[PDB]
């Protein structure tokens, strides 16, 4: 089934909002990401999806029913919940047998279900200890399979790879995707980390302060941030914003002036004449002017600002000045003077008096 | 390392030394008095008894029925005080009201002087005067009859015994972070089944140690039954029986034997709650 | 120096009143500290036995209920009165005494405890609820059945509880029926030795069983004492009772503040300010008279009721004797106290205005005394056939063993239960088996 | 949900009155006039102080109260100070047989005191002593300590020693500033234990009968257990009730203010 | 002061060495990263570094003083615990004034230094909420608060940034570096985040099984991993590896052959001739053959493989099939056919029977 958060909102006494009517839908068998800062409401939303937090206002609908108040058994959905809980005073195996025991299956069927289940998610080689013997990452992967086995109407999953190294994390990410594919089941992972999000979601929702900031595909959000917040949130290192001003040809910058593409000029002229602009640019587009061909010299502004420091990270020289992220192919050194190059095609415009992406489709 | 073992023993040394002195030598003396044939009216002529002190008690129906009535009272009081105390702990935990009110409500019946409780119930059940007796149909005579009187004293002692073990079980759930219960009712929604089939596993020594103790506390009874009856309706407690042989008749030969076999009669149930059910200490 | 004296709780107020009255005389020689023991007889006996055998040097003097002297003397606890540093306390004893209390003071060989008060059971009835009391157990049942059939205060208030007051009531029946518990030398049971003894006992057992099984009886009669008896009559639930004199000042004093619903007293102008501070009734002569004459038409009294209607009942005695604490570090002053407290200036007070009969014979010859204590005649004539107790060091065990087998009072087999009694007391004479 | 809130509200109000009704019956009985006490009605009409005045007048209660509070306080401190010296060994440390050391400690408070009553009378507790504060204190301590140890053990498991590792980083000295934070850490456990054990100890009746002697060395439980009205001629009940209310309330109003740290414990 | 571990091991009866006799001098004021997998004795090494633990074999000297078993307060250091224990039963200002109060400064000077610390550490504004009222990352930053007020000779710390967003975390790391610079402090951090490791370490110590796999710069370890294991450990995604066979001129691959550069054949001739080799390829060394310049067309091996998976990362495609991190200028998609190109200079080789780096300097 599809799920639908129609204006769903939460307020609690210190009354104050934890969610200011954030709104969404998840299509049948879709994979979503939610992402946002700590305390931005996601823990609310999953408690609200469970029908266990009080939905203070709005309308959760699923499968043709309004369901804001329905208990988890009535909902027929599960959480791969952040606390990575599976039972002490019990076996590892019995923690994964608990849902199966609620499902009260035939014992041979149960042993087969466990056998596939524990060939999956296999954080111990079916070690089947008392779980307090195992490592926290192993427990996390165990709690993962432990929730995973039931194939409910939907799944929610809570930044689980944070408990793990990145190598095994991406392996578990791929496994997790293959699982959701094989399940074809309505799904959301949740994180604070956009690097996880951009690979995992068919469509990401982003929050700040109990409100949705945008919804779309990962490359929609990357191509077309809805506001200066999500433009600052996306990418790594994050988008450079520099103080800039309008010109009839395009823009004026801290170190020069640039022509704007005709369609962006047309939209900028359908828009107001703002006093201040954040030019949004991904720092990785910036290069040493020594590296350019003639086509790039046509397409790019080049200008000089001191490399006040130069870190280098194998991919880039992280040129501090602010940051300017040239390829490490440029042999520029810490504290040097340099001429930077940037493709004039790539600059996003934000009106710095409002934070709206003036360049956005 | 010898040093840190030695300092641990030095910290134990006063407590264990006096803890031996205040019990072991008294007990050794008590069994020697059970070897003795003695009366306090004529203490000097104390020959040995040829196990006869024990032989009298194990021969005696009054002892056996006094034993049996305490077994009856203890098991049922254990059962009900547990059954109540479990719910009491859960409501004292999960009430939406100001929890200091329920915390106040439960501590006072735990704290009140047991004798005063004994009197209050005794008067409540005195016919005509006692409102609880007075409301019945006439000729019921609640104090006159064994099973009614027994039932009443159980129904009296609960208002002192269970609030303590409900507090014990409250700490017995303070050791459980409530988010674990939340994690249990995630998936496992339906808290009648959920809260039981989690607390059943989850309470390892939280409840166990709260069963054997209350049980021996109950077996230690020497009060409410006594003031309620003097052992009449044949409602004699083994404690009252011990007192009866000693302060009414001064047969220390019998009374010491009774004392020590009562000490064996705790030792067996304590040993059961070591050898059986696991029943290990909470630090195990 | 000061001297610790232990009273019964049920009658301590009187003792502290005279303790003040003698301490003011005694002044700089010594003073007496009144102290106390429980209301229940065996309880005050065992609490004291604990106090004694704990070897306390500070308790100084006691009042034992006499029936507790044989064992003490057998135990060498307290002394034969000849051991007194003064000696002539044994010659304040004798003197004016009645002989029955002195018979209580004397053990095998010596006298051991100076007699100081005595009782024997009086019969009581509401003279406003009936004329002419039945004087008989049979007539008692029949008239109680009258009141029950009339829907009146049908209860009969005999002391039913498993403590020795019940055994005493029983013993008064047994000796009134002409039976006795043991050989006179307390060496072998006699209550069923002969069919005449069986008959005498089993008659009393039928009486006991027919009592309380009578319809309209007190349901909780099975646990009662003298106070609950008195109170139940004052509460108009009973109409008959068999007890002792204190009852009178208890009625009088209660009525003067409340008491009987059927007689105001406290509303009477003559009775205003009659009772002193410390609650005591303390009447003027006329306040006594008016309370007395008002009570006389309400509550009547009589000699104890007969098993045989033609035969005066062998009513059982009780009382107290004083004794020196054998642990006391000083004791000539304890005999000096014993003398001045046995003295008539105390004795007369303790009967007239303490309510408890003093054993000094000349007191009844005062018309002032006699007038304030009219039951004295009934007492005096009850003395001369009074039923004694078996008088042995084993008496507490014997009596309690009896009380234990007696416990199913309304429910005994009168025949078989006599064998149970004989076997129980046999083991009690043997000094064997547990205190139940 | 308002339905479930009514279901809460009713169980909340019923359970408190269930707890309280015995004390209402007691208190009301002590206020009711002599005439009215026999009435089956709970209604406290026409109230009188006379019983309470008859308790306050004369030292009968107040002496044995002063006995009781002293023996309680002193029995508390000596139990917990010995307790707190030992609790570290079992619940911060390890030593051979420590599991059996707690294995006995959990038992040896909870004896049937009747077994232990007779030997102490026949020893120097009733012989070498009897009418003495030590004579009654020693058995109280015998039952206090294994509770103090048992309870303190729980109140030591609840604290990880990892903070003391950081402490030896900020300064490695034994006791000193380390005591000056480990004692602040431990203190809430100490007072929770001191409360419960005081109340328990104050709650005895058996030895409080069977070895106590006179208004010097008799405790208030024993006093009310044998007290029988300031007038022989009134029914004792109204006085007995007034005294009972008077003696059970003061500890109650003390501990209920102090509930916080024991409800934490 | 300089610090000098040599043969330093911790052993426990199990007998098992938790640290297998590690060795390193660390210069006065140097910054170090310790790194390895979890279970690599890191928690052991923390106690051993502090002289809290016992040197079961080997020796530790600092400033030329022997310190093997010398408890932490002997060494004039400070430290932070991975799960960030900090002084309970006092609020924030009290808790961090406390070690400064052991350092027995005048109370006003302590409060002034702590007030500076509240701006400097800046884990929050100065709330003075009770310790449990704050969240875990804030406590961590407050334990860093404790470390800054100590101004010690040396430091040790474990994964604080894991509790935080990586930008605020890397800012905190840079603030920490400015501290270590200003305070010239002999410093180690332990870090599984290879990015934050590489940007902080003057020198990394790499461990596996309690033994030193290498010591060097991040650029050394990136350029020249000592063996096939550590070549898999370094960077993200890890180096690709292929079983490939020596030719008389270089290597024959699963997808072609490359003539090894003469300068490197010389080393391959100072070495034995292994029959089979784990040839290592940098994922970022791999590109779409259509994107190339003339020198790359000339010099690269180019060869065709199905782009079975194409992960999209904005700047790159992670073409998984093995993982080629091609630039996002290639329009190639999941399951498409493509010719991949590789720079010979970005290869490495390890003998397949032993994992020893044949291409090592
Ligand atoms: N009992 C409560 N009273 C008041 N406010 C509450 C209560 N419970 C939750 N909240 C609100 O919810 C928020 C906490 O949940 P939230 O999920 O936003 O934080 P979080 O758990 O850090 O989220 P995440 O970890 O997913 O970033 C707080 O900002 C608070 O205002
Ligand atoms: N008492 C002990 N007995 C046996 N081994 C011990 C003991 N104490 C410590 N160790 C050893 O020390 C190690 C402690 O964990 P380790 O040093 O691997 O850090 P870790 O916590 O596993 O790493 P991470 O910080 O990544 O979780 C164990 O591998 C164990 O072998
Ligand atoms: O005479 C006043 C005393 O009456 C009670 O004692 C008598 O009555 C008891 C039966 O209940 C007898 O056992 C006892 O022998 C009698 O002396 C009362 O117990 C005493 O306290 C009174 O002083």
């Amino acid at each position: 089934a599809e799920i639908v958060l129609d204006r769903v909102t939460k307020s609690y006494p210190d009354v104050r909002a934890a969610v200011k009517e954030f709104s969404m839908t998840i299509a049948d068998g879709e994979f979503i990401i939610l992402v946002g800062p700590s305390g931005c409401g996601k823990s609310t939303t999953l408690n609200m999806i469970a029908g266990l937090e009080e939905i203070t206002s709005g309308e959760l609908r699923i499968g043709g029913e309004r369901v804001n108040e329905k208990a988890p058994k009535d909902r027929d959905i599960a959480m791969v919940f952040q606390s990575y809980a599976l039972y002490p005073h019990m076996t590892v195996r019995q923690n994964i047998a608990f849902p199966l025991t609620l499902a009260k299956v035939p014992k041979a069927e149960i042993a087969a279900k466990v056998e596939e289940t524990a060939k999956i998610l296999d954080l111990s080689e079916l070690l089947d200890r008392k779980p307090g013997q195992l490592s926290g990452g192993q427990r996390q992967r165990v709690a993962m399979g432990r929730a995973i086995v039931r194939s409910p109407k939907a799944f929610l999953m809570d930044q689980p790879l944070s408990n793990l190294d990145a190598k095994l994390r991406v392996q578990m990410r791929a496994e997790i995707s293959r699982l959701q594919d094989r399940l074809g089941t309505t799904t959301v992972y949740v994180t604070h980390d956009q690097t996880e999000a951009m690979t995992l979601g068919d469509r990401v929702v982003v929050m700040l302060a109990g409100e949705v900031q945008q919804i779309g595909t990962p490359d929609e959000l990357y191509s077309s941030p809805a506001n200066l917040f999500v433009a600052g949130f996306i990418g790594s290192p994050a988008m450079n914003f520099f103080p800039a001003t309008r010109t009839d040809v395009g823009v004026r910058l801290p170190f020069g002036e640039v022509t704007l593409t005709p369609h962006m000029l047309d939209l900028l002229d359908k828009q107001a004449r703002p006093e201040n602009i954040i030019v949004g640019i991904r720092p990785e587009h910036i290069e040493d002017s020594a590296l350019l061909d003639g086509y790039a010299r046509i397409r790019a502004l080049t200008f000089s600002v001191r490399a006040d420091i130069v870190e280098s990270l194998g991919a880039d020289k992280y040129v501090h000045f602010f940051i300017a992220r040239v390829s490490a192919d440029s042999r520029v050194r810490t504290g040097e003077q340099i001429e930077l190059a940037i493709d004039t095609t790539k600059l996003s415009i934000f009106d710095a008096a409002t934070g709206l992406n003036l360049t956005r489709d | 390392k010898k040093s840190e073992r030695r300092l641990a023993f030095w910290l134990i040394a006063p407590a264990v030394l006096l803890m031996l002195a205040v019990t072991a030598y008294p007990i050794g003396y008590a069994v020697w008095l059970s070897l003795q044939r003695y009366n306090l009216a004529e203490p000097h002529d104390t020959e040995f008894i040829g196990l006869a002190n024990y032989v009298t008690v194990l021969t005696d129906g009054y002892w056996w029925t006094a034993f049996a009535v305490t077994l009856g009272i203890t098991v049922v009081s254990v059962a009900i005080e547990f059954a109540l105390g479990l719910a009491l702990a859960l409501v004292m935990h999960r009430t939406i009201f100001g929890k200091g009110a329920v915390r106040t409500a439960i501590l006072i019946p735990y704290g009140i002087v047991t004798v005063a409780a004994s009197y209050s119930w005794y008067y409540a059940w005195t016919p005509g005067t006692g409102y609880l007796a007075n409301l019945l149909p006439e000729g019921s005579a609640p104090l006159t009859d064994q099973l009614p009187s027994l039932a009443i004293v159980v129904l009296a002692e609960v208002w002192k015994t269970t609030p303590f073990m409900a507090l014990l079980l409250l700490a017995g759930l303070a050791l459980v972070p409530q988010d674990l219960l939340n994690a249990a009712q995630v998936d496992g929604a339906g808290p009648w089944k959920r809260l039981t089939k989690v607390i059943l596993p989850m309470i390892k020594p939280a409840i166990l140690v709260a069963l054997l103790f209350r049980t021996l506390d109950a077996f230690r009874i020497f009060d409410n039954i006594y003031i309620l009856t003097g052992g009449s309706n044949d409602t004699g407690s083994v404690s009252i029986l011990g007192y009866d042989n000693l302060f009414k008749a001064f047969n220390v030969g019998l009374g010491s034997a009774i004392s020590v076999l009562i000490f064996l009669s705790v030792a067996i149930i304590a040993f059961i709650y070591i050898k059986i059910f696991g029943a290990a200490a909470p630090g195990s | 120096i000061v001297i610790n004296y232990y009273t019964p709780a049920n009658e301590e107020a009187t003792f502290k009143a005279v303790a003040n009255r003698c301490n003011e005389q005694l002044g700089g020689r010594f003073q007496i500290a009144q102290r106390n023991l429980p209301k229940g007889a065996d309880d005050q006996r065992l609490q004291l036995a604990r106090r004694l055998t704990g070897n306390d040097k500070s308790l100084d003097v006691m009042a034992l209920d006499v029936v507790w002297t044989a064992e003490f003397a057998e135990a060498g606890w307290a002394v034969p009165l000849s051991e007194d540093p003064a000696g002539l306390a044994e010659a304040d004893a004798t003197e004016n005494t009645l002989p029955g209390p002195l018979e209580t003071a004397r053990w095998q060989d010596e006298l051991y405890a100076a007699p100081i008060t005595t009782n024997t059971q009086l019969l009581w009835y509401r003279a406003d609820l009936m004329p002419a009391p039945p004087t008989t157990w049979d007539g008692m049942l029949d008239e109680a059945n009258r009141l029950y059939r009339e829907g009146g205060p049908s209860w009969i208030a005999v002391q039913g509880k498993q403590y020795e007051g019940m055994v005493v009531w029983f013993n008064t029946l047994l000796q009134s029926a002409g039976g006795q518990v043991l050989s006179d030398d307390g060496q072998r049971v006699t209550l069923t030795d002969t069919p005449e003894h069986r008959a005498a006992t089993v008659k009393a057992l039928r009486i006991i069983k027919s009592v309380a099984t009578a319809p309209g009886a007190d349901p909780s009669i099975t646990q009662t004492d003298e106070n609950t008896a008195r109170l139940a009559l004052e509460q108009g639930k009973a109409a008959l009772e068999v007890n002792w004199p204190y009852v009178l000042p208890s009625l009088l004093e209660n009525a003067v503040k409340g008491g009987v619903s059927f007689l105001p007293l406290d509303g009477d102008p003559a009775l205003q300010g009659s009772i002193n501070d410390v609650g005591t009734f303390s009447p003027t002569d006329e306040q006594f008279d008016i309370a007395f004459d008002a009570s006389k038409k309400v509550f009547g009294f009589a000699p104890y009721p007969g098993v045989n209607p033609d035969e005066p009942a062998r009513v059982t005695l009780g009382g107290l004797n004083l004794a020196v604490a054998s642990t006391s570090q000083h004791k000539a002053e304890a005999f000096e106290a014993i003398r001045c407290l046995r003295n008539v200036e105390n004795q007369r007070y303790t009967s007239i205005e303490g309510g408890l009969p003093a054993v000094r014979t000349s007191l009844y010859d005062d018309p002032a005394f006699q007038k304030k204590y009219p039951q004295y005649e009934i007492i005096r004539q009850q003395l001369t056939n009074a039923a004694v107790r078996p008088a042995t060091p084993v008496y507490q065990a014997v009596s309690t063993r009896m009380s234990a087998t007696l416990a199913p009072i309304s429910d005994i087999d009168p025949e078989r239960t006599a064998d149970e009694l004989t076997e129980a007391v046999q083991k009690a004479i043997d000094g064997k088996g547990l205190i139940p | 949900d308002a339905r479930r809130a009514t279901w809460w509200s009713v169980v909340n109000i019923l359970v408190i009155v269930y707890a309280l009704i015995p004390v209402l019956w007691i208190l009301s009985l002590s206020l009711k006039p002599t005439s009215s006490v026999k009435d089956g009605k709970l209604i406290p009409t026409e109230i009188t102080f006379a019983n309470y005045k008859a308790i306050f007048s004369g030292d009968a209660f107040t002496s044995a109260l002063f006995n009781s509070i002293g023996i309680g306080l002193i029995t508390t401190i000596i139990a917990v100070v010995i307790g707190g010296m030992a609790a570290y060994a079992v619940a911060r440390l390890q030593f051979p047989g420590k599991q059996l050391l707690i294995g006995v400690a959990l038992l040896i408070a909870m004896f049937p005191h009747i077994s232990l009553v007779t030997p102490i009378f026949n020893m120097w507790r009733g012989i070498g002593l009897f009418d003495t504060w030590p004579g009654l204190i020693i058995p109280y301590i015998t039952f206090a300590l294994p509770l103090a140890i048992y309870t303190l053990s729980a109140f030591f498991r609840e604290i990880p020693w990892d903070l003391e590792k950081a402490a030896k980083m900020d300064g490695a000295t034994p006791a000193q500033a380390f005591r000056k934070v480990i004692a602040p850490l431990a203190a809430p456990g100490i007072v929770t234990a001191a409360i419960l054990v005081f109340i328990f100890a104050w709650n005895d009746l058996l030895l409080a009968l069977s070895l106590t002697a006179t208004q010097r060395a008799i405790t208030a439980p024993v006093a009310i257990a044998n007290f029988t009205g300031s007038s022989q001629f009134e029914e004792p009940t109204g006085s007995i009730a007034a005294g009972a209310m008077v003696i059970t309330i003061p500890i109650i109003i003390f501990v209920l203010i102090f509930q916080r740290r024991i409800v934490a414990g």
